[PDB]
């Protein structure tokens, strides 16, 4: 589904504990959901002379970009 | 500490005949691909976590 | 030491098992479930998802139960002068199943549902599909 | 003197490889479900689709032997 | 008239396959329920929907076979 | 009731041949589906590709057997 | 007459396609057993279903390898 | 003309020995199709391909049953 | 005593059938072990289960040809 | 000599086990070309060697008939 | 000379299906020395134990055939 | 005099099973190629030795066959 | 007239099952020596057994046939 869907494995496992991380209940929930926040900042060069720079918070966002 | 990483044109220049020892419950060309992103994952968070 | 199964059950946020001694583990490979003991040979494994079941050598009749998402089992042969052999069950989310809930689960269910019923892209539909088989499995799995 | 009999129990014998068929189509079945259970609905269609073929095959042969027998 | 026996005996030959339909059908189930255990149920659903066409195929092969025997 | 009704019955051997193969497609279907739903307007159409050669067959042995039924 | 012994012989040819279903059906057992041992006694029960079955459709044939023999 | 139907009759069982092989010719496409639906040409050509070469088989033994039916 | 040799020797085809299950038995049984070595003595067990069955099967057919061959 | 026009169809019926192997040899082909299709041109080659075989067994299954129906 | 070398011929028609089981059998012990080469003693002995039903059969096969060649 | 060419016909009725085995034998060599490229050379090696048996079981599957044909 | 070659012919029909289990050996040996090249060397011994037994079911086979053809 994922080599067909041109989608990574590590994409896949992340996206679906994403999943499971949501069905846990509030007082782990609270821990696994702190635990698992993300926050990036890519920065793409081409032989210097930066193309762009762009942030990221979110799983879904991070791997789409 | 420098870590000289697999990749897949060196994947595909081996026939694996290391791995043979191993019963792999999908086939290996099957498993392989998804077995690669967690070697470099696994990789990249011990390195870190290292570092840190 | 000895000729038992020597368990090592990890997620990266936390190791619940290291060098356990266990007897019988259980595990939903990605073909089906299996049964993992002592004298077993080397092979690996990808995991789907479902609720591993450990059975410590102590215990014999009780036994521990996990909820994992995705991962992999690496079943290695003893050495020679271990006398045991050895097991590494590496899960990206590895939950016990006591803190699982089935109502947030049938409402994510609901709204991937939802999400997914503009059906356009194939990594929405795959992924729909997943969580779909997932959810079902969490919830066949909680209490 | 008992042709037709005989006839009609030749015929007859194409049940054999009509259930080999249809035993394997719900062995798929069951071993498809057995892995993907949120997939149930499409697979049992699928079924019935191949369980009409095989049943309309099974009663053009049971048909056909009424026929030798009772010409 | 013995030679209508012949007939009734070749009928009974399908059996033989529905028999391995049958088992077939069975191996799916242990095989399924053993690959995912957690259900045991909706296999042994479709386990019985098949095997009530192969009953009603061995049934109506046995009243064929009892018919051309006597007729 | 003669030769033709034997031959017209011994035609019917190959339905059981075309229902195992109609249910090897059909299985395959299934486990296409199990594993990959996203294709299934794939798969299900090869499928159809598939059973207008068997069936096809079908209707072929069946349309000689009559006619060694009517020769 | 000794004709009759052929319709027996030929009774008997269903038994030998029974013996392949209850053959793949221990043999799922055997591999169901071996991959997840934690469930044996329930493939067992199955197993001791789908003999439920088989057991019969063996004999059943056997007594009719009699019948058409005797009558 | 009462031997060549039933040389007819017994030339139609390579039709249903030839069903069974291109079931599993497309069982086999549909298999390929679901482990990589990246590669839907380069499959179809060689299941059209053994499937003419089984069809040659079935016109082979086609032309014949309609040679010996009238020679 | 013709027809009746005819008859004992037309009973034994369904060894074939017999050896067919025997060999899937022990195949699985031959696999079960290079999977789980730990699991001989059970797979071992239920291997016997099945082969006595099989075994009953063929002293049977084995007692049918010696009665079709003097009775 | 009608026998001579029964005997070219059971020259033909080995048909039956042609058509089945050749479409096992190509569904391993297609299975291939949808594990490792970079090397399509090796495993083709291997079917046309399989074909060189196959295809003159059946062309004697033919020759064998066609003078079994003359001479 | 028709029935005593009759029987015999049809009595020795059931060893095919010895020979498949064989090479299934072998074909398991190939497999399983392949993924776990380290039982490979334990492998031979359980296919010995298969030949000790096995060829036993075959044997018991070829003995009434010649029983019946000089009966 | 057709009796000659039926015992031909009848002996040459056994090339299908030839021509599966070398079907499911350039089939394992086609899966064996495709999972492991670099060791073509042996199954290659191995496969010209099985041919070197099945073309001569299938040579004597002819010749006997002509022999019974004037003989 | 034919009750020699006829019997001599019924009697060849087991070699398509032989050539079956040579086929399901070799397939087998190179499918393990695709998955492990450095055991190679033993497996082949074990095929090389395997033929050691079906191989010499044929010779007795054709043995057979040599003695029913002359009488």
């Amino acid at each position: 589904m994922w080599r067909s869907s041109g989608v990574s494995f590590t994409r896949y496992a992340s996206e679906m504990a994403a999943l499971l991380r949501q069905c846990l209940k509030e007082p782990y929930r609270t821990q696994a959901m702190q635990r698992n926040q993300i926050h990036l900042k890519e920065t793409v060069y081409q032989q210097g002379q930066v193309l762009t720079r762009e942030t990221f918070n979110d799983i879904k966002k991070a791997f789409e970009a | 500490l420098t870590l000289n990483v697999l990749t897949p044109t060196q994947a595909a220049q081996s026939a694996k005949e290391q791995l043979n020892t191993f019963e792999f419950e999908p086939e290996k060309t099957d498993v392989w691909k998804d077995l690669q992103d967690f070697y470099y994952a696994c990789t990249v968070f011990g390195c870190m976590l290292d570092n840190i | 030491f000895k000729n038992q199964l020597l368990l090592t059950l990890s997620s990266p946020s936390e190791a619940i098992y290291v060098r356990t001694p266990v007897r019988s583990v259980t595990v939903p490979g990605s073909e089906g479930a299996m049964t993992m003991t002592n004298g077993h040979s080397q092979t690996v494994a990808r995991l789907k998802a479902g609720e591993i079941i450990v059975r410590k050598g102590e215990t014999g009749d009780e036994v521990e139960r996990f909820f994992l998402s995705d991962g992999f089992v690496l079943f290695k042969s003893p050495e020679d002068d271990s006398g045991c052999c050895t097991a590494e069950v590496l899960g990206v989310e590895v939950v016990p199943v006591s803190m699982l809930d089935k109502e947030s689960a049938a409402t994510a269910l609901q709204e991937l549902l939802q999400q997914g019923a503009g059906a356009t892209d194939e990594w929405t539909k795959a992924r729909t599909l997943l969580g779909q088989e997932l959810l079902s499995s969490v919830i066949r799995a909680a209490p | 003197a008992g042709v037709a009999s005989l006839s009609a129990a030749i015929a007859l014998m194409s049940v054999g490889g009509v259930a080999q068929g249809i035993g394997s189509l719900f062995a798929a079945l069951v071993s498809g479900t057995a892995r993907n259970p949120s997939i149930k609905e499409d697979l049992f269609t699928y079924t019935l689709i191949g369980m009409g073929f095989l049943e309309f095959l099974g009663i053009i042969c049971v048909l056909m032997s009424a026929v030798l027998l009772y010409s």
